[PDB]
């Protein structure tokens, strides 16, 4: 491997660097530099709002289309000789696109309760505001990552279903349980991003 | 029956740190000096790393 | 304590004296001939009829278990036969082989006759209840396809009749136990022959020839009847005649085990006779022990007698150079505990690591001191040899002390997962207020009777076991004991 | 560890005894030290937790 | 983890063979075969099938039937990028090698390269690197043109003064199998997951028939111990001991007992169907096992040596019609 030695030969690296900063902190006397808040509270709580917001639709149509490529591949492949594959098993393309459906009725729930405020010092913005910022962030990542899984997982069962009903024609209504487990967890998704956001308001 | 005699060489690695780790276990207490707990911190990696 | 010492035979007590002598089970018979193929051992025409006799007899106990007949046992060394009496079993064991090998197949082509005369006599009766061409019979389950595809592709039509026949029947490995159906091909054509015999096999039917003529049928009727109940006669009597030979056959098969085994065994040591040299007499080079170099002559006095020769056998002395196998008391009790070395908080902390030390050291000091009796018992490459010899006891030593300090050690491993399950047996069971002395104490002393002998038991039990072995071979076996070895291997009786 | 150290040999085990009853015997003997290993943990977890 | 990519470059190809595998005669295909009694109705039932009007235009039946697996194989070929392209010239090697020892016979008694075309195997050809259609030199300045050709790296056990007639002909047929067979395993090794251990249990049995063919006919021929030792791949499950036993058998009951030591190789050889036809039926019930993990490329290599079968299978249906004996015609191999 000649590019996976980049992303191994950085991140062992960087964790060194960071092993023995963490080291030299301790050391000497400066843990009181470290302060986790000094990061969480003085950058911003828009930081974390506004990119919850992008990774929730963004996420999961990065399943979505990796669900799509997956058994696209496998349709186009079984249908060269079996061409009756085109119409039934195109809602193994639905399943894996209804991921993306997930995102967009979740991206503009959370763009809905994001408000601006005049606030300026970490006092003056309170706990009822940057409780509002993180949280747009939590559930943002909580409906993007887990809509990317459950769009990697349908395609998948989905290309192997492509493949099965190629060879014999009753068995991809049999195998078409599978996807809904998989596609389960996209509805396991969203239901936690609006219960992160149920008591959330911004001002 | 003979050639278990390398899996069980391998068994005294784990020993040995098992009889460091209860000594700086019992050595543990509750405002210890730092003279004495980076003695320990050397104590647990020279049986370790070296047992690794 | 073996010796080489040489045995001579004379061949006429060749058997007779080797057959007591393997009946007392002392005498390890060194083969001194190892230029010489697996063939031309001066035997290996009578030891393929023990053999013969060894097919013979794994193939008649198959046999004599697939008719499930109880077998005799009367447990008992007995007397090896004599080559006297071989060329007698021959006769004998052969006529049973024969007999049951004849008829297997016999009965087999009798069943067949039988299930075959039975099939055609069923359909004698209903087809002769219909009259008042191609007959046959087919099974329930495929007669409505059947005629469904008769009546497509013959498609002129075949009147075909309809009836079924009683009480399953069986024809021997298609069908086992099905009731069928005959029925009727008459179809007056000559042309559609043809095409129904290819429907008949591939529906596998089974055709028989019906006489078509009345009062022929009855006639026919009358014959196979008369040849049927013959044919169920000497059927069954064949069968009286089979269990009569296989219970005297079952108090036979296992002491004629033992007889011949005991003869393939002996024969095994004739061809292991000494370089069979120049005349009719035979020596042999056993090891011995000098303990029991009295009671084997005065059993090779005795096994001369046995055949009745005049002249007994000798036993000379010598002294040569190769191993001296080794032979002890055996004892019972004794057996398997020598069969595994023959494979090969704070203030008990500093207590218990130097007392244990110095018991390793102890161990250590009796292990070498048996070294210098054993070596009282009996210059550049010396520098080399001495040096790997001393200093891998020097610092081998202290890996084997240190493997000491366990033995405290895995014993305060003993102690604290003890109390762990200790705890559970005295908290989590007993300290519930309510619900306790029923089904909540049942459960957790469960846990105490069966969970803790899995984990404390057997598992640390097995490996602290397998360490005391580690601190028996590694550690104690490595200061006195030079590992060679050699056993003895006594010509035995099973 | 304790669990990598019995999924290799208890691969190798099962392999093997497909082939030859001997090993049975001795497949667990092998898996009995890797499974002290996790329980080296457990008396030192307890021992550092109750302190 | 090594699944949820290779879609991105063999996706249209996997389905593609999973397709061409449908077209493989089941049990019920090969029934009515049987029931053929002329060449012309065997015609007809093909017809039925998937290879359909390929004799629109009892010898003519093997080459039409094989030259229809070589542009199938050379089709697949065409659109695989770079993961695929050297595992599927790794099983044109196998052809190759065949080839090129019927090459340098014609080299050393000065027959041209005039009878190349027409004998050899399609898929290991030689319709590139032209060096080697010029070449008419005695063995010698040949292996130099030899080297502009993929077999090179296997010619490192073959020294060029030792191909003039010190080994024999089908000696240097099999250790450069046996260069081979450590190459492929070591490439299939190389590559991971579904693919290492779909395939290589397929190339351990590929190199045991190697361990027990070679010392089964090793017999009377005046070659040494130490020389069939050599011939044996070090590949399979019988690496570090059951190739040293196979060097002292001497016997055909010595061969066996040292394949009574394993359970899988043991059992076949009950045969006493003879041996090879056993060895057979165990080598497409492996081919058929690699057809089971779906995210892999041992589905292709999987599909040539059961498509091998097919060519076989219908030749022998044929032989036994053609010379009416169709008392053994029985005896084929059923993969499907
Ligand atoms: C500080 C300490 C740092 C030290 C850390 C690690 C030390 C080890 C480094 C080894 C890296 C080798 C990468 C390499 O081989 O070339 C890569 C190209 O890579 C690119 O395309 C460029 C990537 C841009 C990175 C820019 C960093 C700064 C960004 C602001 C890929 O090579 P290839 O052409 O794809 O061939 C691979 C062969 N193969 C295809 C068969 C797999
Ligand atoms: C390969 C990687 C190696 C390259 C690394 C390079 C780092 C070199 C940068 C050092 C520059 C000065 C840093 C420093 O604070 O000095 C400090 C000396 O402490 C040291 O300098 C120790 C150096 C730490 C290196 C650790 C690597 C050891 C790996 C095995 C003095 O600290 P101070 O001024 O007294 O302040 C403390 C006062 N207080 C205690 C009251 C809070």
């Amino acid at each position: 491997t000649g590019l996976v030695l980049l992303y191994s030969g950085v991140f062992v690296a960087f964790w060194a660097c960071l092993l023995v900063v963490g080291i030299c902190y301790t050391i000497f006397d400066l843990g009181f530099r470290f302060d986790v808040a000094w990061f969480l509270t003085e950058t911003s709580p828009f930081m974390w709002s506004n990119l919850g917001i992008g990774l929730a639709i963004s996420l999961s149509v990065v399943g979505a289309a990796w669900g799509i490529y997956i058994t696209g591949s496998s349709i186009i492949g079984g249908g060269v000789k079996a061409p009756r594959i085109k119409t039934k098993n195109l809602v193994s393309i639905i399943f894996c696109e209804a991921v993306a459906i997930y995102g967009i009725i979740m991206a503009i729930v959370i763009s809905n309760m994001a408000e601006p405020f005049s606030a300026t010092d970490p006092k003056a913005i309170g706990h009822r505001n940057y409780h509002a910022g993180y949280s747009m962030f939590g559930a943002g990542l909580t409906v993007g990552l887990s809509n990317l899984f459950c769009g990697v997982c349908v395609g998948i069962v989905g290309s192997g279903a492509a493949l099965a009903d190629a060879q014999n024609p009753s068995l991809f209504v049999k195998i078409l349980i599978v996807e809904i487990f998989g596609s389960a967890i996209g509805l396991f998704g969203v239901i936690v991003a609006i219960l992160q956001t149920s008591r959330v308001k911004m001002g | 029956m003979k050639s278990i005699i390398p899996v069980v060489m391998a068994g005294i690695i784990a020993i040995y740190g098992l009889v460091v780790a209860v000594l700086i276990a019992n050595s543990l207490n509750d405002g210890i000096s730092l003279y004495r707990s980076f003695l320990q911190l050397g104590a647990g990696l020279s049986v370790g790393l070296s047992g690794l | 304590e073996m010796t080489l010492a040489q045995l001579f035979l004379q061949s006429e007590a060749a058997y007779c004296c080797v057959s007591e002598l393997g009946e007392l089970g002392k005498v390890q018979f060194r083969d001194l001939n190892p230029d010489v193929n697996v063939f031309q051992r001066k035997f290996v025409n009578e030891v393929r009829r023990c053999e013969e006799m060894d097919r013979k007899l794994r193939f008649v106990e198959k046999e004599i278990r697939k008719a499930n007949i109880p077998i005799m046992d009367t447990g008992e060394n007995p007397e090896v036969p004599f080559p006297r009496d071989m060329i007698d079993l021959e006769a004998n064991f052969e006529k049973i082989e024969n007999e049951l090998k004849e008829i297997n197949t016999n009965q087999e082509a009798l069943k067949r006759n039988f299930l075959e005369l039975t099939e055609l006599k069923f359909i004698l009766r209903k087809t002769q209840q219909f009259f008042d061409f191609v007959a046959g019979v087919i099974n329930r389950e495929r007669i409505p396809t059947f005629e469904r595809m008769l009546w497509r592709v013959c498609r002129g039509n075949v009147f075909l009749r309809q009836a079924e026949i009683e009480n399953p029947l069986e024809d021997p490995v298609t069908g086992d136990y099905v009731h069928k159906s005959v029925f009727i091909i008459f179809f007056q054509g000559d042309q559609l022959k043809n095409r129904v015999k290819k429907i008949c096999e591939g529906f596998r039917a089974s055709l028989y020839p019906c006489p078509e003529t009345p009062q022929e049928r009855k006639e026919m009727a009358s014959g196979v009847n008369t040849r049927i109940d013959d044919l169920q006669m000497v059927l069954n009597q064949t069968e009286d005649h089979r269990q009569r030979v296989l219970q005297a056959a079952a108090k036979n098969i296992r002491v004629w085990f033992i007889k011949v085994r005991k003869m393939k065994a002996i024969y095994h040591t004739l061809n292991l006779c000494n370089i069979d040299v120049t005349q009719k007499c035979l020596i042999a080079e056993v090891w011995c022990p000098v303990t029991d170099l009295d009671s084997i002559q005065f059993a090779l006095r005795r096994g001369t007698e046995h055949s009745g020769s005049t002249v007994p056998s000798i036993l000379n002395r010598m002294q040569t150079n190769q191993t001296p196998p080794t032979y002890n008391k055996t004892n019972k009790f004794t057996y398997g505990f020598q069969n595994i070395v023959d494979a090969y908080l704070t203030f008990l902390n500093s207590f218990k690591m130097k007392m244990s030390v110095i018991l390793g050291i102890i161990h250590m000091l009796f292990g070498v001191s048996l070294s210098l009796f054993n070596h009282t018992y009996f210059f550049g490459d010396t520098m080399v040899h001495q040096a790997i010899h001393t200093i891998e006891y020097c610092l081998g030593c202290i890996s084997n002390t240190a493997s000491y300090l366990r033995l405290w050690a895995l014993s305060l491993a003993h102690a604290q997962l003890s109390e762990v399950l200790w705890t559970m047996v005295i908290h989590i069971g007993l300290k519930v207020k309510s619900l306790a002395g029923g089904l909540a104490l049942f459960f957790i002393f469960a846990a105490f009777a069966t969970l803790t002998v899995a984990i404390l038991l057997i598992m640390e039990g097995l490996s602290a076991f397998l360490h005391a072995l580690r601190l028996h071979w590694v550690e104690f076996q490595n200061k006195f004991y030079s590992g060679t070895g050699f056993k003895f291997l006594p010509f035995s009786f099973e | 560890a304790a669990g990598f150290a019995i999924g290799i040999v208890g691969d190798a085990g099962v392999r093997g005894t497909a082939q030859q009853p001997r090993l049975f015997v001795g497949m667990i003997l092998i898996l009995i030290f890797a499974e002290v290993l996790g329980l080296y943990g457990l008396i030192v977890a307890l021992i550092l937790s109750t302190k | 983890f090594p699944e949820l990519y290779f879609n991105v470059d063999n996706g249209y190809l996997e389905g593609l063979v999973r397709g061409l595998k449908a077209g493989v005669l089941s049990q019920a295909d090969y029934l009515n075969l049987v029931q053929c009694e002329t060449l012309e109705d065997l015609k007809l039932h093909l017809q039925s099938t998937d290879y359909g009007n390929f004799l629109a235009n009892v010898s003519v039946i093997d080459d039409r039937l094989k030259e229809k697996m070589v542009v199938e194989f050379r089709h697949m070929r065409n659109h695989a990028y770079e993961p695929l392209a050297s595992f599927l010239d790794f099983i044109t090697y196998s052809y190759m090698i065949d080839n090129v020892i019927l090459l340098i016979t014609g080299t050393l008694h000065q027959r041209s390269i005039a009878e190349l075309v027409p004998k050899c195997h399609p898929l290991g050809s030689f319709e590139q690197m032209e060096a080697v259609n010029i070449a008419q030199t005695p063995a010698e300045l040949y292996n130099a043109i030899l080297v502009d050709t993929p077999l090179a790296a296997f010619f490192q056990d073959c020294i060029s003064e030792q191909d003039l007639d010190e080994m024999n002909i089908e000696i240097i047929r099999n250790t450069l199998y046996k260069a081979y067979l450590e190459s492929f395993y070591k490439f299939c090794t190389l590559l991971g997951g579904t693919t290492a251990d779909a395939m290589c249990p397929i190339l351990e049995f590929e190199a045991d028939r190697r361990a027990f063919i070679i010392t089964i006919n090793s017999f009377g021929t005046e070659l040494s111990k130490e020389d069939r030792a050599k011939l044996f791949p070090h590949c399979g499950r019988l690496y570090p001991e059951g190739l040293a036993q196979l060097a002292r058998a001497d016997d055909y009951e010595q061969v066996k007992n040292v394949a009574d030591y394993y359970p899988e190789y043991k059992l076949l050889f009950e045969g006493a169907k003879t041996l090879e036809d056993r060895f057979f039926e165990h080598e497409v019930k492996l081919n058929k096992l690699a057809f089971l993990n779906q995210f892999h490329f041992g589905v292709f290599y999987a599909f040539v040596k059961l498509k091998e079968q097919e060519c076989r299978n219908i030749v022998w249906i044929a032989e036994c019609i053609a010379q009416r004996h169709r008392a053994k015609i029985d005896n084929y191999i059923p993969i499907f």
